[PDB]
RNA sequence: GAAAUUGUUGAAAGGGAAGGGCAUUUGAUCAGACA
RNA sequence: GGAAUACUGCCAGCUGGGACUGAGGACUGCGACGUAAGUCAAGGAUGCUGGCAUAAUGGUUAUAUGCCGCCCGUCUUGAAACACGGACCAAGGAGUCUAACGUCUAUGCGAGUGUUUGGGUGUAAAACCCAUACGCGUAAUGAAAGUGAACGUAGGUUGGGGCCUCGCAAGAGGUGCACAAUCGACCGAUCCUGAUGUCUUCGGAUGGAUUUGAGUAAGAGCAUAGCUGUUGGGACCCGAAAG
RNA sequence: AAAUAUGUAAGAAGUCCUUGUUACUUAAUUGAACGUGGACAUUUGAAUGAAGAGCUUUUAGUGGGCCAUUUUUGGUAAGC
RNA sequence: GCCCUGAAAAUGGAUGGCGCUCAAGCGUGUUACCUAUACUCUACCGUCAGGGUUGAUAUGAUGCCCUGACGAGUAGGCAGG
RNA sequence: GUGGCCUAUCGAUCCUUUAGUCCCUCGGAAUUUGAGGCUAGAGGUGCCAGAAAAGUUACCACAGGGAUAACUGGCUUGUG
């Protein structure tokens, strides 16, 4: 008879989507990605700085 | 109208906060996964995040 | 009764239900059948097509009941027999003992053929008959006797 | 009769209240309120008095004492929301303050127990006070807004 | 189309399931990588006012 | 405001209970409303509704219409249900024996039903017998046999029943009714 | 023994009409309601 | 060469201040935390304290103040209008009744229905009762003479609610009233055909037709009553100049 | 020869096979129309929506219109 | 482009007023802010809709119950009072 | 080939008058004149869905009209 909002009710956040439990646990929203090194060809940068 | 390309985040926050079901019309507040499965369960989809999946 | 009448609900309402522009006035049409072939024509054609003009022979001093010939078919015809003596005759279809149905005594002038009596023979005393009527009778073993 | 009687009547049964879920959890005070923080009393009887803060009691009130010998406030209950927590602090490590619970103030002139209890706590404090010059002369003066004071600007 | 669907269906079914015979409308474009190779972006600019009457 | 895609506040135009104030009727309704709610069997839902219909929608079921219905394949041992009065047809001769559950029976109707060895049940008696309504034949009467519906839809070239008190030659048979006066219909 | 309308008495207010609506101060006035 | 930062985006990351709300009334639901026992913020406010119980709090009213507010009624595309009526008050003041009819509804009976012209009777304009007729309905069609409704389970086809059979079910089949579309058959009118016979002109068998009817095809009506609508009436109320 | 607008179609009343009826049609069971019997129903044949769909009777007021943008006729024009 | 001239009418008068000149004027850009009977949300009234409810030991079965959407209105129609 | 290549060249009810079958009817029964019906044309309404129709009023009258003229006023400004 009174609609509780998830997103601010941890009780109703976990009454749907129980993965929220795990989610909070590994934090998952700050997850860092493996930093790679790939570089663009000089073409891409040459035409980017073109006139 | 105004429109565009909803990211997952807003699709979730839409359905979570303001998502409601049509059941014999009636506009039922979702609030329990048991509701979705009762209707959209015939399609798969027994959870709200199952719904959000079939949307995005 | 006036308390269910709608002119009660229209108390206070100024135009009585009759409209502010169109009023309610004496005779916008004329009176009665006025305008029959002029302004009320679109009604009288359809609605009453044929209402105008002349059609057929005149009959001076016609009396009905020269024409009195009430009709009964074999549709019933047995209904003339009282229900009790009726069943006695249905079983025991026979010549030499046959129910005598006087149709003119019943108030009937001619017997028609609406069809399907039982195979009982019946002696039918009538004024007139349809051909098919009287045929169904003899086909079941009865006869028709003309009377006056 | 003058009026027909109703065909139905409300049952004069009183119903039971649905089982509520509100569990009274202990309050958290704002961090500003450290025992031995001088307070400015904003309202009530001693409004304007500057006062010393001892305990956080069980009804959430704040045990304060003037001290009595200084500004005349006794050991007293005061509401946290009606006080300004200042930044000047005296050491109450070594003041008993155990004795004083809610029931200490049950209402039922001055019971001599209070007179002596005031004396032991004030004596404790006033000693700690003289450690820091003017602070007794501070606690005696009342607080007031001078023209130009901007409480939203003011560091207390 | 009908006749195509029968031949699509029979060949499908006697091969197996997986028939798709309803008409889908034009879908969004799928991802792609356009090669720069020997195709180098041509830079164009808006052009000034002229008359030539 | 909204863009209303349907008329607002619109009643269904289906009767809810009957307009009849006959008390026994209201009870007969009370039975089947209860039956219909609890049964799950459709025969009761139909009979609930057919109890509300006006006199115009309860067109009389003749005893001979009842004879012929039972002549269907496998229908002769069913019990025939008529929500409304049943009347007598002198025009049949051999009549079957069956059980007829009706609101009312004109004298002749029950007399003919009975004298063939049959049975006249009021619909509540049928209820106890056939609570799910099992093994029943519902027989509807001639709705459009009514005189009034002759005149419905009058128009040129429509061939329906002019509204005319006295009927004869020189009652609406002349100009517009025949090629030789004016035109034809 | 109503109303229009009139006298006296009391009350209140009035800078080129009067009356009205939401709201509150002020005055007058009326409860209910605590136990 | 290696950082930082901007900028945009994400987090089921933490959190401070202020406002409005507290609908419901045993229980049940989905959960959450904890080994646990229990506990909870999980299908809608409870807890602690103080006051006034006097005149706190409310309603009414007059006034003042802020902001807003043109005369009503009418006819009109448009009225506060330099459009009409209306100084004020009371009382009176306008869609009736009747004859006849349409649709719908309720009721009695039902292939029938209508006691009330009249008679009987009476506790006397009532109530209660009735014999013959009559009215409407149960046959239509044709100007008329006149003829007058089953090839068939009162037909076939396609849909039909309900019921029936098989199946756990999904589903299959069966019968199918009302109703809807279509092709047929019947009765009258119309136009052809013209057998047997004959008081030689009667008689009209038989088979036909882009014809035609307010018909038939296992009756639906009669009577009371109600709203609304029609018409005739002073006919919603007041109004001519005339005759 | 555009734009806007506009007709029809997007399946079970579908598609296909076998082969009855007929007095119409062809030289011709050739056709034509209506069928019996038979195969195929998970996407039974585009998208979106649907507070469902269909259907009948009966009666009110109305039948002075005026305005804005766009197309536009008469008019120098007009609150024409 | 702005500015001046071109530019004559009758009661006294109108960027709405007062006034405003690196504007309180013209062009443009970025922000915060103000308030509709609209939008989100709650309560309450009614209207419509779909649900549940038989009996007993209670009393409104038209009753009671859960739930959703909706609410402008002349002439006019119906309804409940 | 069911009039004029196609798109225009036309006419209710009452009445009359032709043509048609030899058909129905004059109602106490017949025959014969005469009359009346049925079906299809013609005779015409051009205000063309179809009245039978001269003026005058400064001697005047009524119901209305700002749905509509004669002055101001308003828009217009060809004209001045
Ligand atoms: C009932 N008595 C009233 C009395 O109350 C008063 O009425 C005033 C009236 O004068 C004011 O009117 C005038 O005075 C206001 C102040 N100067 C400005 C507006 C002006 N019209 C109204 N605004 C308010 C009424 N209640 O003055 C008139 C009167 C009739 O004597
Ligand atoms: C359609 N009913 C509406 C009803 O929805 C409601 O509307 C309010 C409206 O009065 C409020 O507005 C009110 O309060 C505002 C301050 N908060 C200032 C303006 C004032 N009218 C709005 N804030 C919200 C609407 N739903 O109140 C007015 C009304 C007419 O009864
Ligand atoms: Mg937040
Ligand atoms: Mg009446
Ligand atoms: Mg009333
Ligand atoms: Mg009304
Ligand atoms: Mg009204
Ligand atoms: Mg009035
Ligand atoms: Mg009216
Ligand atoms: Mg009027
Ligand atoms: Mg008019
Ligand atoms: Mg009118
Ligand atoms: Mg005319
Ligand atoms: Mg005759
Ligand atoms: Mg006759
Ligand atoms: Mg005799
Ligand atoms: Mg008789
Ligand atoms: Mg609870
Ligand atoms: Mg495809
Ligand atoms: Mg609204
Ligand atoms: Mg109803
Ligand atoms: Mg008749
Ligand atoms: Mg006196
Ligand atoms: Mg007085
Ligand atoms: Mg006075
Ligand atoms: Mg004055
Ligand atoms: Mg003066
Ligand atoms: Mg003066
Ligand atoms: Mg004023
Ligand atoms: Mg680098
Ligand atoms: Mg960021
Ligand atoms: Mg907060
Ligand atoms: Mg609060
Ligand atoms: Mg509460
Ligand atoms: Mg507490
Ligand atoms: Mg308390
Ligand atoms: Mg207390
Ligand atoms: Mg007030
Ligand atoms: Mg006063
Ligand atoms: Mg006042
Ligand atoms: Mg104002
Ligand atoms: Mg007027
Ligand atoms: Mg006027
Ligand atoms: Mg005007
Ligand atoms: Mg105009
Ligand atoms: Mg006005
Ligand atoms: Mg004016
Ligand atoms: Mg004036
Ligand atoms: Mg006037
Ligand atoms: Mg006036
Ligand atoms: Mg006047
Ligand atoms: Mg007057
Ligand atoms: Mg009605
Ligand atoms: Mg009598
Ligand atoms: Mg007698
Ligand atoms: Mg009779
Ligand atoms: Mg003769
Ligand atoms: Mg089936
Ligand atoms: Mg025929
Ligand atoms: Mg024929
Ligand atoms: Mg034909
Ligand atoms: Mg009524
Ligand atoms: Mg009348
Ligand atoms: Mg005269
Ligand atoms: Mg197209
Ligand atoms: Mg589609
Ligand atoms: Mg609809
Ligand atoms: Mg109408
Ligand atoms: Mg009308
Ligand atoms: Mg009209
Ligand atoms: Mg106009
Ligand atoms: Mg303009
Ligand atoms: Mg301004
Ligand atoms: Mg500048
Ligand atoms: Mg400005
Ligand atoms: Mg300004
Ligand atoms: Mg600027
Ligand atoms: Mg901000
Ligand atoms: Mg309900
Ligand atoms: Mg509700
Ligand atoms: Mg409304
Ligand atoms: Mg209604
Ligand atoms: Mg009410
Ligand atoms: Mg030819
Ligand atoms: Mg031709
Ligand atoms: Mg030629
Ligand atoms: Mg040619
Ligand atoms: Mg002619
Ligand atoms: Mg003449
Ligand atoms: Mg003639
Ligand atoms: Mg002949
Ligand atoms: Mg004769
Ligand atoms: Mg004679
Ligand atoms: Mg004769
Ligand atoms: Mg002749
Ligand atoms: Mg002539
Ligand atoms: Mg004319
Ligand atoms: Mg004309
Ligand atoms: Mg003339
Ligand atoms: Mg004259
Ligand atoms: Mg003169
Ligand atoms: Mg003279
Ligand atoms: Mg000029
Ligand atoms: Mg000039």
């Amino acid at each position: 008879v009174l609609k509780k909002n998830p997103l601010k009710n941890k009780q109703v956040l976990l009454r749907l989507n129980p993965y929220a439990k795990v989610f909070a646990a590994e934090k998952l929203g700050s997850k860092k990605a493996e930093k790679t090194g790939t570089k663009p060809a000089a073409v891409f940068t040459e035409t980017l700085k073109h006139d | 109208v105004a429109y565009g390309y909803p990211s997952y985040s807003t699709i979730r926050q839409l359905v979570y906060k303001r998502g409601f079901g049509k059941i014999n019309k009636q506009r039922v507040p979702l609030s329990d996964n048991a509701i979705i499965e009762a209707n959209l369960g015939k399609y798969g989809i027994l959870s709200i995040d199952d719904l959000i999946h079939e949307i995005i | 009764p006036s308390r269910f009448t709608k002119t009660r609900k229209h108390r206070g309402h100024v135009s009585a239900g009759k409209g502010r522009i169109g009023k309610h006035r004496k005779h916008p049409g004329g009176r009665g059948m006025a305008g029959g072939q002029h302004h009320h024509r679109i009604n009288m054609d359809k609605y009453h097509p044929g209402y105008f003009g002349k059609v057929g022979m005149r009959y001076f001093h016609k009396q009905q009941a020269h024409f009195w010939k009430p009709v009964l078919n074999l549709d019933k015809l047995w209904t003339l027999i009282p229900e009790d003596k009726r069943d006695q005759y249905l079983k025991s279809a026979s010549k030499e003992t046959a129910p005598v149905i006087d149709t003119l005594a019943a108030g009937y002038g001619k017997i028609l053929g609406k069809g399907r009596i039982p195979n009982v023979p019946v002696i039918v005393k009538a004024r007139f008959v349809s051909k098919l009527a009287e045929e169904k009778i003899r086909a079941a073993g009865g006869v028709v006797e003309l009377i006056a | 009769s003058a009026q027909k009687a109703p065909k139905w009547y409300p049952s004069e049964d009183v119903a039971a209240l649905k089982k509520t879920r509100k569990a009274a959890r202990p309050q958290k005070l704002r961090a500003s309120l450290v025992p031995g923080t001088v307070l400015i009393l904003l309202a009530g009887r001693f409004r304007g008095k500057r006062v010393v803060y001892l305990k956080h009691l069980e009804d959430n009130t704040l045990l304060i004492s003037g001290p009595f010998k200084v500004n005349g406030v006794p050991l007293r209950r005061v509401n946290a929301r009606y006080v300004i927590a200042t930044s000047t602090k005296v050491s109450v490590e070594g003041v008993n303050v155990e004795k004083f619970n809610v029931e200490y103030f049950a209402k039922e002139e001055i019971k001599a127990e209070r007179v002596e209890d005031q004396k032991v706590v004030d004596k404790a404090l006033i000693a700690e006070i003289k450690k820091t010059p003017l602070l007794k002369q501070y606690l005696s003066a009342s607080f007031s807004l001078k023209n130009g004071d901007k409480p939203h600007m003011l560091k207390f | 189309r009908v006749k195509a669907n029968a031949a699509k269906r029979a060949e499908a079914k006697a091969q197996g399931v997986a028939v798709q015979l309803k008409r889908q409308p034009a879908q969004p474009r799928e991802s792609r990588i356009v090669s720069t190779e020997g195709n180098v972006p041509q830079t164009l600019a808006p052009v000034p006012y002229e008359t030539f009457i | 405001g909204i863009d209303h895609t349907s008329k607002q506040h619109k009643r269904s135009g289906h009767r809810t209970a009957p307009k009849s104030d006959n008390v026994y009727l209201k009870l007969l309704v009370k039975l089947y409303t209860f039956l219909a709610r609890r049964t799950d069997a459709p025969f009761n839902k139909v009979v609930l509704k057919a109890l509300f219909l006006s006199k115009i929608n309860r067109p009389p079921v003749s005893v001979s219409r009842i004879a012929r219905a039972l002549k269907q394949e496998g229908a002769a041992n069913k019990t025939v249900v008529v929500v409304g009065t049943v009347t007598d047809d002198a025009r049949i001769f051999e009549f079957p024996k069956t059980t007829v559950a009706a609101l009312r029976f004109t004298a002749g109707a029950r007399a003919k039903i009975v004298k063939a060895g049959g049975e006249c049940i009021t619909l509540d008696q049928l209820a106890v017998r056939a609570p799910k309504g099992q093994n029943t034949l519902i027989l509807r009467g001639p709705r459009n046999s009514r005189e009034a519906v002759r005149h419905f839809g009058m128009g040129p070239h429509k061939g329906k029943a002019p509204r005319i008190l006295s009927t004869g030659r020189k009652f609406e048979r002349a100009r517009g009714r025949r090629r030789s006066k004016g035109f034809k219909v």
